[PDB]
């Protein structure tokens, strides 16, 4: 059953605002590719490196179903930059500063409204 | 003087002066006023203060009036300088970036306009519809300049934080929403020896196919011509024309804001060393043939601008103040224009008004100031309704 | 509504700079001059100078000169333009038909690049290989002269100087040289270039920079015998050739600056040099020769010859005479006498060529009283400054129209003149003398006498038939006096002769093939020519025998011989007139009888039927038809002259109301003789011009009816000298005054000079409207700079005041602080002031408003009421302005100008009593000249040569879209337009009968041209514009330059085409063409009449529009 | 006798010599 709660408003309105006003994002709010860094590891390893800015462009085109889907995808991009973005390194390091500040904004996400 | 043309027009009729008009109106700097009224206040969405960073004026017919003021919460606005209604100044405001903005550019003789900003992309509104008309993704760090030809209306420049400039053609097509670069060169503006230096800061169209970009470390001013194709010119691209810097110290000076004449032979460079140089463009002397000292630009965030008869150039300063030189007679002290609290930022002449200025700071307040003539005015307020005033510098 | 026409009345008269050379033919020098855009050639004669052709161009002609390519026989003309078009033009002619031919037609503006300072100079090689223009600063355009560049297509080079002050050649280099003066932050330097076309660039030069004074003003190019360059200036002149810097600084050139210059002897031994103040100056190049071949030069002189009109051109025609061009003064044609005389100055002036210079005001006055106007303008400036007169027309009481000699003429027969009598004396050329003859009487004076048939003349004398003659030698029909009856209330033909001898008479046509028995019946009405007057000279049968009666005016024409009864309507009519006029074109004849007794008959004379006319209801006194003939040429009319002054136009059968140069016609029509055309028949070029020299610059004139008299404003200019205070220059009209005063502002109280400054006096001067001579002088104050003049009625006073406002002005200050408005009442002789009112600010133009007045203070819109203390307090005040400069005022609304902001149209509030702003408009004009045409229309005119006219749209709604005025129609003049006036030189009034001149307006110029501004009908507008379009697409341009790229808009950013006016040029150039022009004009056009019907394009019907088009012109 | 205006150039003697 789709509906709107008001925590995809928070997810889409300023939680959103600060996954875009966020310090070090600077690579990410980009879709990224794979010919313009000459990197193409990103794409035979993982089917969709996708990237933000394309959850950006698919909640403001409304595609996703559900909270738990919403969710899924966010740890998704989680987990892709768990899987290629090599740990232990300071790529993974900064993006891990990315990962720590997500973590506070999901314990400021609530549960439904 | 100005009187003695006056009466000596009618006799002897016409007579040069140097600059694209007659009646060397000097005498009448020490006249510009900005009541409380006239003022105008960038409020906050959540209720802050933000600091506008972009007000320019238009060129479409009949709407030539309208300001194009952006805040630094992307909240893009345009208004009204000619009438006095007092109700409602803010004609039009909207969301066009979800980042700070940067500059702001509109075509010639149409109600349209370019937004850039840190966003990668550039976006072109149609302002008479309000709808995202183009997108112009591509560039691979933030932007911080776009100029549009003064004659021509469908190809226009943009250049990012990156060190890339790439003209964009509104008659391209497409593929998929999203506009495509014409000609891209790399690296136009690269120090001498991907950092904060690796940045052109103004890049500004001359005529159909030059283009003169200035950037943050080099301190040169290059020229580019836009019908030798940049393609795949896998290589440090050449300058048509280069400029070098005329200083004395040895930082890594550069060039804040670029403004050219009516005409197109005269630019003048507001660099970072308190100085604003003028080059000629027509001849080859790279020279410059004239500075002007006085305001400090210690700050990137200062722009300037000209007269519409190209008489007088005014500018930003960190004094919290803008500052008038005449062109003709650059030693003579300048005009200041006090009543700012912070540090001033933009200024903008009105290309087809001699009066109004418009003059958006730090202070987070944009101040239209028009001439204030006959001081014999009807009472009710001297100095109560009067929050700026012109001052020589003596 | 706003669909305006512009039509010029008279050309423009101010040089602008002049050629010599064998343009028209290699063999006879030339003289070519272009005014604004009118270009005209003399070919240079010993009868003086012979005009040959005038053209008109698109664009004020800026850059003109001559060269001689290799190959071609007459130098061809190159021609640039002030909108940057470059023509070269070469004179062709076949026989008789004269025509231009362009033989390279381009456009050499360019997108970029500042114009210069100076303006545009142009420069030939002396060999004649290329084309070198400093247009625009930091560029040099260079156009090779290879005859494969036929669209001339030129290259720039850039040079690193900026500032150029001048740019010349050299002489005597092999490959091209040009020489410049520039400045520099260091100072004025002199710089030779070597100019290569094959590498496109500037190479090192002959000689090196030498540092210039600091006002070099040009250069002067010295031809091969000594080379190098002339520098002149302000105290200054040196001679620069290699390593030669032969420099002096002469005393007597320390007054005023070289402004032109021209070289007599082809060798360059000889200059002339022009000044400021029309001093001619002479230069002297003193030669030596040096071993054998080298010859140089030994000293340079500088000598004064005299003093000429203001000199902006000097040429050096040929036998020693020198045409001084002027553009603030009248041309001169000044001879350069070998030997002085008394005031030592060998300038004496032969020929004076009429410029009205720099109009500055006008206004519309009636010197004949009768509620017309004329023109009056305060013309020229400097010392030459003038009051000339522009009027309209074409004790000596009695004139000879008897041409007997055809050629000797002069006077051969003294015919003098009084009450029924025989004056007829043998004289020998003009010597008329009161030496009573015995031998012919000469107690009778004659009125008229007439020839009858193969030279059997009459000796009319009461003693005996004594005929002095060899032709008839005999006694047989002499003019007799059966009542002592001479000529009274008489007159004769030649044709026929039908006298009236006493009462019972046989018809004294009786004569060598001449007999006649036709006014044999007893007439009753005895008229003083009873006669027909044939359609040429028919005789022998009768084509046309009806010819009528006047004494009744009956429908029956009544033929001579017939003389039946009517009804008695013997009016009042006795009143003679001078003349009926034949006057036509080629073949068409009317018969415009003289009935002024009432329903003036024009008639259009069908011949067969001779019905009615178009009657223009004149109520005038008793004048009847009075039958006269002079010829002029192949013209068959006559002439309706009614009582109330009647001058008319050559029509079909319509009328206008003129004037006759003559200012008194009772028996009067002047020479043919054709031995001085510079001092015609004119007694007192379709305007003519009246002069009078006030000798000083005038400023504002206005006129007052109640006293007769002329109010002007004037600037004299004297040296001021610490001995004595000031001295004055030359004796001015002020000085020569029949009275003076000072005007003393005890209240108004609030430096020093040297002895070299000079003192600017303004005067206000009362000029008699008979003689036109100064009667009262007042002179302001020291200081004090005039700008206002009106004569007006303020309130309730009887009193009519001259009121002028004026302002300080100090060498310090940049705007004047401090001012007055003064009040003067002329009773008799002495102008005595009534009110100071001092006002803080400067006085620019003062209107009377609505018996009240306003003034225009500096950003002050101010209303003065006229109290009855006599004394001006302020009403209310209006300040939306930075200052109003003109200001014109219609019922209840005041348009409002300004220097650089726009219209700010004002409307007075009679409740409320101050000032509201109905719309303004919100362009950037750069304004010089404003005025209201309509209640909706208002016009203005520019300072970059422009013209616009706006409307206040009342389609806008209720808010803040009704304060925008948009400029509905724009155009490019070409010209600096400076004052703008109601009226017309046709007689104004009854022009709203479908006549196309929906109201007058007058505009003068800096240049020196009147030109009339009307309005139309919207199908009047779009009709005339289609067909203007259809012309301009039919006829060839002079220099291959486009109308509507000449006419559109041009400010320094704008440049949208022209829209909403009718040009004046283009459509009076369609009665200038051959009739299969015509035919391939009007070939489809459509000619609506009314909405749909009569589509036919007739080319008449057209010429009748465009003649109606040109009765305003 | 003076140098400075003596034997200007001329042309055929009939061309300003008459009117
Ligand atoms: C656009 C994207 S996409 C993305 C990344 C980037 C940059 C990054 C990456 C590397 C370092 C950082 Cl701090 C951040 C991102 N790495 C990759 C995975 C990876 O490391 N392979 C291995 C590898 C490859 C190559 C190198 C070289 N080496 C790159 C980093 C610096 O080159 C520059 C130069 C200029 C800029 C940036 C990086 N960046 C910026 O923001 C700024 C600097 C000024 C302001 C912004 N800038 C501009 O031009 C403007 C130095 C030189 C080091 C390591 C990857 N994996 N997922 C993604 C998504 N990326």
């Amino acid at each position: 059953p789709k509906r709107q709660t008001n925590q995809l408003q928070y997810l889409l309105r300023v939680v959103l605002k600060t996954l875009w006003k966020h310090q070090f994002a600077w690579p990410f709010q980009q879709p990224v590719d794979a010919v313009k860094l000459n990197l193409p590891d990103y794409y035979k390893i993982i089917k969709t490196p996708m990237d933000m800015g394309t959850i950006k462009k698919r909640l403001e085109n409304n595609y996703y179903w559900n909270a738990q889907e919403c969710i899924q995808d966010f740890n998704t991009m989680f987990t892709n930059c768990y899987i290629y973005n090599k740990p232990g390194d300071d790529i993974v390091l900064m993006a891990e500063a990315l990962e720590k500040l997500f973590l506070q904004k999901i314990n400021e996400l609530p549960t439904e409204e | 003087m100005l009187f003695n043309s006056v009466l000596r027009q009618p006799q002897l009729g016409v007579l040069r002066n140097g600059w694209s008009s007659q009646y060397p109106l000097q005498s009448l700097l020490t006249g510009y006023q900005c009541s409380g009224n006239d003022e105008h206040t960038s409020y906050g969405e959540t209720g802050v203060p933000v600091p506008p960073f972009g007000c320019t004026f238009s060129s479409a017919p009949n709407m030539e009036h309208v300001l194009a003021v952006a805040n630094e919460e992307g909240f893009v606005r345009l208004y009204n300088t000619e009438s006095q209604s007092f109700r409602k100044k803010c004609f039009k405001e909207w969301m066009a970036h979800w980042n700070a903005v940067f500059d702001l550019a509109w075509v010639p003789g149409e109600l349209k306009l370019v937004t850039a900003a840190g966003d990668q992309t550039a976006k072109f509104w149609d302002v008479k519809a309000g709808e995202l008309i183009g997108t112009c993704k591509g560039h691979q760090c933030s932007l911080k300049s776009v100029a549009f030809s003064k004659f021509e209306k469908a190809v226009f420049c943009t250049g990012g934080r990156d060190g890339n400039i790439m003209v964009w053609d509104t008659r391209c097509n497409k593929k998929d929403g999203f506009y495509r670069q014409v000609n891209q060169i790399s690296g136009a503006h690269n120090t001498s020896d991907v950092d904060f230096q690796q940045s052109v800061t103004v890049v500004l169209f001359q005529d159909e196919n030059t283009l003169v970009s200035a950037g943050a470390v080099d301190g040169i001013i290059k020229v580019w011509d836009l019908r030798k194709n940049y393609t795949a010119y896998r290589q440090e691209p050449i300058a048509s024309k280069s400029f070098l810097y005329p200083g004395s110290s040895t930082r890594k000076l550069g060039y804040s804001s670029l403004i050219l004449d009516s005409t197109g032979s005269t630019l003048f460079a507001n660099c970072t060393d308190d100085n604003i140089y003028m080059f000629n463009m027509t001849g080859l002397k790279t020279s410059p043939v004239a500075i002007f000292n006085g305001h400090q630009n210690s700050t990137f965030y200062v722009k300037s601008s000209l007269s519409p008869d190209d008489q007088f150039l005014v500018s930003g300063s960190s004094d919290e103040a803008a500052y008038i030189w005449k062109v003709s007679t650059p030693w003579q002290p300048p005009t200041v224009l006090l009543g700012h609290s912070q540090e001033v930022t933009s200024v903008c002449w009105c290309p087809s008004d001699f009066t109004k200025i418009a003059t958006c700071s730090d202070d987070n307040t944009l101040k239209i100031w028009r001439l204030n003539r006959g001081l014999e005015e009807k009472p009710g307020g001297d100095k109560l309704s009067t929050v700026g005033w012109a001052s020589q510098k003596k | 509504m706003s669909y305006n026409y512009v039509v010029t009345a008279q050309k423009p008269t101010a040089v602008n700079g002049c050629v010599t050379g064998h343009f028209t033919s290699a063999e006879d020098l030339n003289l070519l001059i272009a005014k604004n855009t009118r270009l005209e050639i003399y070919v240079v004669t010993a009868e003086g100078l012979r005009p040959v052709k005038e053209v008109g161009m698109y664009g004020k002609i800026a850059v003109m000169e001559l060269f001689r390519p290799k190959g071609e026989s007459k130098d061809l003309l190159f021609i640039l333009t002030a909108k940057y078009n470059a023509c070269i033009l070469e004179y062709k002619q076949s026989g008789e038909s004269i025509d231009i031919i362009t033989r390279a037609h381009g456009n050499v503006q360019d997108r970029i690049g500042r114009p210069s300072e100076t303006g545009i100079i142009g420069i030939i090689d002396p060999e004649c290989r290329m084309i070198g223009l400093r247009l625009y600063d930091g560029l040099f355009k260079v156009i090779p002269l290879d005859r494969d560049n036929k669209e001339l297509k030129a290259f720039n080079i850039r040079l690193e100087e900026l500032h150029v002050i001048d740019v010349k050649f050299l002489y005597g280099c092999q490959a091209p040289t040009i020489c410049f003066v520039y400045q520099d932050p260091q100072g004025r330097h002199v710089k030779t270039y070597e100019v290569s076309l094959r590498e496109k660039e500037f190479n090192k030069g002959p000689w090196k920079q030498e540092n210039v004074e600091a006002e070099a003003s040009m250069v002067i190019a010295v031809p091969e015998p000594f080379g190098g360059a002339i520098i002149i200036g302000q105290e200054s002149i040196t001679y620069h050739n290699g390593d030669k810097y032969l420099a002096i600084a002469p005393p007597i050139i320390k007054q005023s600056t070289i402004v032109c210059h021209n070289r007599v002897d082809p060798n360059g031994s000889r200059y002339l040099l022009g000044d400021m103040e029309g001093r001619l100056f002479m230069l002297l190049l003193e030669k030596e020769e040096q071993m054998d071949g080298t010859v140089t030069l030994k000293d340079l002189r500088v000598e004064l010859l005299g003093e000429t009109s203001i000199a902006e051109c000097l040429t050096y025609l040929d036998n020693g005479v020198v045409f001084v061009g002027s553009r603030l003064g009248d041309s001169q044609l000044v001879k350069l006498n070998v030997d002085s005389n008394e005031q030592g100055s060998y300038v004496v002036a032969m020929e004076t060529f009429t410029n009205l210079g720099p109009i500055v005001d006008m206004c519309v006055v009636d010197l004949e009283r009768q509620g017309q106007g004329q023109l009056v303008t305060c013309s020229g400036a400097f010392k030459e400054g003038s009051l000339r007169i522009i009027r309209n027309g074409i004790g000596i009481k009695g004139l000879w129209p008897l041409r007997s000699d055809p050629n000797r003429e002069t006077d051969d027969t003294l015919v003098l003149s009084f009450v029924g009598q025989t004056r007829v004396l043998m004289l020998n050329g003009e010597e008329v003398e009161e030496t009573e003859l015995m031998g012919f009487v000469d107690d009778q004076q004659t009125f008229f006498c007439g020839n009858v048939a193969h030279q059997q003349l009459i000796q009319i004398t009461s003693a005996s038939v004594r005929l002095v003659s060899q032709e008839p030698k005999a006694l047989v029909s002499e003019w007799k006096e059966p009542q002592a009856k001479n000529i009274s209330v008489a007159s004769c033909n030649s044709s026929q002769v039908v006298v009236a001898v006493g009462r019972a008479l046989y018809y004294l046509q009786i004569h060598p093939q001449e007999l006649r028995q036709i006014s044999h019946t007893e007439m009753e009405h005895e008229v003083a020519c009873l006669d027909i007057t044939p359609l040429g000279d028919s005789n022998g049968l009768s084509p046309l025998c009806a010819i009528g009666l006047w004494t009744d005016i009956s429908a029956r024409i009544l033929k001579l011989p017939s003389f039946e009864l009517l009804h008695k309507e013997m009016l009042g009519g006795e009143i003679i007139p001078r003349s009926i006029l034949m006057t036509t074109f080629e073949s068409s004849h009317y018969l415009l009888c003289a009935l002024g007794d009432g329903a003036l008959f024009y008639f259009g004379l069908n011949i067969e039927t001779g019905l009615l006319s178009d009657r223009k209801k004149v109520t005038l006194g008793t004048q009847p038809t009075v039958l006269r003939t002079f010829r002029s040429l192949s013209t068959t009319n006559v002439f309706a002259c009614s009582d109330r002054p009647t001058v008319i136009y050559s029509s079909n059968h319509k009328l206008v109301f003129s004037n006759v140069n003559l200012k008194e016609v009772n028996y009067m029509c002047p020479l043919n003789s054709d031995g001085y055309p510079d001092s015609l028949a004119l007694a007192n070029q379709k305007l003519h011009i009246r002069t009078v020299p006030l000798y000083e610059s005038p400023r504002k004139i206005c006129y007052q009816e109640v006293s007769q008299c002329f109010g002007v404003l004037s600037s004299r200019i004297e040296v001021q000298d610490t001995s004595g205070g000031t001295t004055a220059l030359r004796p001015s009209a002020s000085t020569q005054a029949l009275s003076s005063s000072v005007s003393s502002s005890k209240l108004f109280s609030s430096h020093e000079t040297s002895f070299g400054e000079e003192v600017e006096v303004h005067n206000l001067l009362i000029i008699d409207q008979h003689t036109f001579e100064v009667l009262h002088a007042h002179q302001f104050l020291q200081n004090e700079y005039a700008l206002s003049l009106v004569s007006c009625k303020l309130g309730k006073d009887p009193n009519t005041y001259f009121i002028v406002g004026t302002a300080m002005v100090y060498p310090e200050e940049a705007e004047p602080k401090q001012g007055r408005i003064v009040v003067f009442q002329y009773s008799d002789g002495k102008l005595q002031t009534v009110a100071e009112k001092e006002v803080k600010g400067a006085v620019y133009s003062m209107v009377e408003f609505n018996g009240k007045l306003l003034a225009s203070i500096n950003s002050t819109v101010r209303l003065y009421e006229w109290t009855t203390e006599k004394e001006l307090r302020t009403e209310c005040n209006h300040y939306n302005n930075i200052m109003a400069l003109y200001l014109k005022t219609k019922g209840d609304f005041i348009l409002v100008g300004d220097l650089m902001r726009s219209v700010l149209l004002l409307a007075y509030k009679p409740m409320e009593g101050n000032f509201e702003e109905i719309a303004r408009d919100f362009n950037p004009n750069w304004m010089s000249a404003v005025e209201i045409l309509d209640d909706d229309n208002f016009l203005g005119a520019e300072n970059a040569f422009n013209l616009f006219v706006c409307q206040k749209d009342s389609a806008a709604t209720t808010d803040e879209e009704r304060q925008h005025l948009q400029e509905v129609g724009l155009f490019h003049l070409g010209e600096f337009v400076n004052v703008f006036c109601h009226g017309s030189l046709v007689m104004q009034n009854l022009g709203e009968t479908s006549t196309p001149t929906q109201g007058s307006v007058l505009f003068g110029t800096v240049n020196g041209m009147i030109g009339l501004v009307t309005s139309l009908s919207e199908s009047w507008y779009n009709l005339l514009l289609d067909m203007q379009n259809r012309l301009n697409k039919v006829i060839k341009s002079v220099g291959k330059i486009e109308h509507s790229f000449w006419r559109s808009f041009h400010t320094e950013r704008k440049t949208e085409p022209a829209t909403g006016f009718i040009d004046g040029d283009l459509i009076e150039s369609f009665l200038d063409i051959s009739r299969p022009k015509m035919q391939e004009v009007v070939a489809n056009l459509q000619y609506d009449d009314g909405s749909g019907m009569k589509r036919e394009a007739t080319a008449d019907d057209l010429i009748k529009v465009v003649e109606e088009l040109t009765r305003i012109h | 006798m003076a140098d400075f205006l003596k034997g200007l150039p001329v042309y055929n003697k009939s061309n300003f010599s008459r009117f």
